[PDB]
């Protein structure tokens, strides 16, 4: 039938033409009554996608299908235009003539398949984890603490990745494609930039909290009240939100070059082309300067932690340091993808777009480490015990 | 390293009044929501007067409108005015301290003072 192998690159009436112009043509009837039914599909892929006159350009490569010499043809297909002009495209079909399988599309399906469960997965792993957390603050009074308000604050952050931003993150890597207009896509790319944004602020208020409370007699109170921590988490998706959105509802990301304008334009291209200016600012403001007061304020929470230092004591103490884990989580796991995109910007094609897309998923990945973290503390982690294995 | 001392205990006449204060030294206080428990001869401890941070007062149902809870965050104390007092307000009252910390609510206790109640 061959009709999913036209499917999986880039209709019926098409197809029986192709087939009805290799009957007729005097130069591909003798080579398709010699090949098995997987390589005559194979000819029709190469009929349909070149031409009837273009498949019979190849002289010199037909003679070696009709004569069974498939590992000579295989070298013979890849000297021609048509191999380079899509490798992905052209490699596919040299390897189903010299294997006589569908192994070339096969293994392509299947890295589809096995690799949309690990990213539902990932997806379930941060939504089940953040939901954890919400619910266990949220019904249990001994948790309510200005801490955990800026941790709910957090784990909201990271819900609505795995919500917004990693499932329709996944679905452009699987479809290679983007199937969602351009009015989300811009919209989509906003909440991406805002939540990364509002965890790094969030985690910059919770250094500074922890340090205005081991400056205080009790060396763990936060000196916020219940309605002052609300009103700094809202003015901290203010902030973060307006230096999200409007850099990029307002169109000052979009780049100059025609690559990027035909992108733009196309609702099947959802690529992030940011100009020299943009990518540079927005990593600054929104990762990199709240990164250095976060680590500079919360080593010295660490240094008044020793300076100062029962068996209540040492618990408070791991709790600065599930915190401290945390901050270094979140650091080592989004630092190399915001480190590339000064590489990226300064010098053109010297990171790859696979290595791109990989760091930007191994932060993805960090909106669901949180809620195992949290499991250091004994006062979440008996909160899990009695909502799951309790029950 | 808090410190809870309750004062204002001791005899008292049936229907007298007594007034209940306990020193808090150790957090910030004002954030702290503060509360009175008492421990009746032969019975478990029961919540009788409990003030929130923001101001908001609980009583016990047996308490009710004969028992005030009010605070002074200058002084850092919790105060309990203690009305028509009756044989079965014969306990020892506790001040209760609910200092939150990092993750959890610490709950601190004072020594208790113990509050008897003559019906001569
Ligand atoms: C942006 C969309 C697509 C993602 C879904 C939004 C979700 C993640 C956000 C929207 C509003 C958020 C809620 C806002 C306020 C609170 C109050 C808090 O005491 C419990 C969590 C809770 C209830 C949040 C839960 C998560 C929440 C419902
Ligand atoms: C596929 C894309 C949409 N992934 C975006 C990243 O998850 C988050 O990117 C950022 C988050 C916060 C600030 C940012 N500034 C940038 C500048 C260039 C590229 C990304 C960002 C960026």
């Amino acid at each position: 039938n061959i009709f999913e192998m036209l499917r999986i690159d880039e209709f019926n009436q098409d197809v029986d033409a192709a087939v009805r112009g290799i009957l007729r043509n005097a130069k591909l009837k003798p080579v398709y009554d010699s090949l098995d039914a997987v390589r005559r599909a194979a000819l029709i892929n190469m009929v349909f996608q070149m031409g009837e006159t273009g498949v019979a350009g190849f002289t010199n490569s037909l003679r070696m299908l009709q004569q069974k010499r498939w590992d000579e043809a295989a070298v013979n297909l890849a000297k021609s235009r048509w191999y380079n002009q899509t490798p992905n495209r052209a490699k596919r079909v040299i390897t189903t003539f010299r294997t006589g399988t569908w192994d070339a599309y096969a293994a392509d399906e299947v890295w589809v398949v096995g690799m949309g469960i690990v990213m539902s997965l990932i997806v379930l792993a941060i939504v089940f984890g953040n939901v954890l957390v919400i619910t266990a603050i949220a019904k249990f009074e001994r948790l309510q603490t200005v801490t955990n308000y800026f941790i709910t604050s957090l784990a909201c952050a990271d819900l609505v990745m795995g919500l917004a931003v990693v499932p329709f993150g996944a679905a452009h890597i699987l479809t290679k494609t983007w199937t969602f207009g351009n009015f989300w896509c811009e919209f989509w790319t906003s909440i991406d930039v805002l939540c990364v944004t509002a965890s790094i602020e969030t985690l910059c208020v919770i250094a500074v909290d922890r340090y205005f409370a081991i400056t205080s007699p009790f060396k763990y109170q936060s000196l916020l009240t219940k309605n002052k921590a609300r009103v700094i988490i809202l003015m901290v998706w203010i902030v973060s939100g307006l230096t999200s959105f409007l850099p990029i509802q307002m169109h000052w990301y979009r780049a100059t070059h025609q690559e990027a304008i035909n992108c733009y334009a196309e609702e099947t291209c959802c690529d992030f082309f940011t100009n020299q200016a943009y990518a540079i600012a927005s990593s600054i403001v929104s990762f990199y300067v709240p990164l250095v007061i976060m680590v500079f304020v919360y080593s010295r929470v660490f240094q008044e932690a020793k300076r100062q230092l029962d068996k209540f004591a040492l618990k408070e103490h791991k709790a600065l340091k599930t915190l401290g884990i945390i901050m270094g989580t979140f650091t080592l796991c989004w630092l190399p993808f915001f480190i590339v995109n000064i590489v990226h910007v300064i010098q053109d094609n010297l990171i790859r777009k696979e290595v791109y897309i990989l760091l930007n998923w191994i932060g993805y990945v960090n909106s669901g480490f949180n809620p195992l973290i949290y499991c250091r503390s004994p006062d979440f982690r008996i909160a899990f015990q009695e909502l799951l294995c309790l029950r | 390293q808090v410190q809870l001392q309750e004062s204002g205990g001791g005899l008292v006449q049936a229907g007298g009044s007594l007034r209940l204060s306990c020193a808090a030294s150790g957090s910030i206080f004002s954030l702290n929501d503060m509360g009175w428990y008492r421990q009746a001869p032969g019975k478990l401890r029961e919540l009788v007067a409990a003030i929130t941070s923001g101001g908001s007062t609980k009583y016990a149902d047996s308490v009710k409108g004969r028992f005030t809870i009010s605070r002074d965050n200058a002084k850092n104390t919790v105060y309990l005015q203690m009305n028509s007092l009756k044989a079965e307000d014969t306990a020892v009252y506790y001040c209760n301290a609910k200092v939150a910390g990092t993750f959890s609510i610490y709950d601190y206790w004072g020594q208790g003072t113990q509050v008897t109640v003559s019906s001569h």
